[PDB]
């Protein structure tokens, strides 16, 4: 997210574990 | 007796020529500006500005 200088003061995969 | 008023008669030809110049875009710096693939903040950006 590119921001100036204003500032504030899932799935089911077969793998093997 | 009396004169006759006289008059002239000329052809001149176009001379031609022509000038140019030219510039260049960098590679980096053309998809920011075209491409619509920047959905949301990248649109009003510094870099894009």
């Amino acid at each position: 997210v590119i921001a100036n200088t204003n500032l504030v003061t899932s799935a089911r995969v077969r793998a093997d574990l | 007796p009396a004169d006759q008023p006289v008059h002239n008669y000329m052809i001149k030809r176009l001379d031609r020529r022509s000038l140019n110049a030219a510039f260049s875009i960098a590679v980096e710096a053309l998809g920011l500006i075209s491409g619509e693939n920047l959905d949301g903040t990248h649109i009003s950006s510094a870099m894009r500005l």
